[PDB]
């Protein structure tokens, strides 16, 4: 069976908190946190990808850059071009620019994604535990998240279907002695590490697929 | 979604 909790950022395959900015990018952000997570399960090696990359680059794949887009579009995008350059080669500046993807910088690639069921937060618990960081959209449109600084985020305005911000399940786990109580999806966030805790929220795990982060997760394959 |  599962592990009763999960904390991948323990095991090396999450790199620091980055900071999106003023730019409609979370799904660029999520999207590298995926595949960071999968290319370490591969290589061993941990190398931040660029966002930028993929902000500049992907509107054939129907991205919008800084206006908004998909976390699989991405991966779709990352498949068709061959790959993906790295943070240091190709910087995040929180803008739409020129596509600048250079072959030579690139550190990852994927041959597509794979999805997890809709709405099934155990089909998403499996994955967490057996493939690594999970890539997930959320309805973070509330004064309670932008304010959020620790404990489980429950928020009762929630919707588990319009979603508007694209996260990184690294794990989950529980508060208390029982395993089964107080369970919470382990999230990072692209806000900064100054956001949150350290970066990080704990959102209400069973409780109905709560703020949507079963709703359409998924992760590239390497 | 942005921060504010
Ligand atoms: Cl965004």
């Amino acid at each position: 069976d599962l592990p009763k909790s999960v904390d991948w950022r323990k095991k090396g395959y999450v790199t620091p908190v980055k900071n999106q900015k003023q730019c409609g990018s979370s799904w660029a952000f999520s999207a590298t946190g995926a595949l960071e997570g999968q290319m370490f399960r591969k290589t061993g090696k941990l190398v931040s990808l660029s966002e930028q990359n993929l902000v500049d680059c992907s509107r054939p794949q129907g991205n919008q850059g800084c206006n908004g887009g998909f976390m699989a579009r991405a991966f779709q995008y990352v498949k068709e071009n061959g790959g993906l350059d790295s943070e240091e080669s190709y910087p995040y500046v929180a803008v739409d620019e020129i596509c600048k993807y250079r072959p030579e910088n690139s550190v990852a690639q994927d041959t597509g994604f794979t999805v997890v069921a809709p709405g099934k937060e155990k089909a998403l618990m499996k994955a967490v535990a057996t493939v690594g960081p999970i890539s997930v959209a959320m309805d973070a449109g509330h004064s309670s998240f932008q304010f959020y600084k620790s404990g489980i985020y429950f928020e009762p305005d929630c919707s588990s279907k319009n979603l508007d911000h694209g996260v990184l399940v690294v794990g989950y786990g529980f508060e208390g002695a029982n395993s089964q109580n107080s369970k919470y999806w382990l999230v990072k966030n692209s806000w900064g590490p100054e956001w949150g805790s350290n970066g990080y929220v704990k959102i209400a795990k069973d409780k109905n697929n709560h703020c949507g982060i079963a709703t359409a997760a998924s992760y590239p394959n390497v | 979604l942005l921060k504010v």
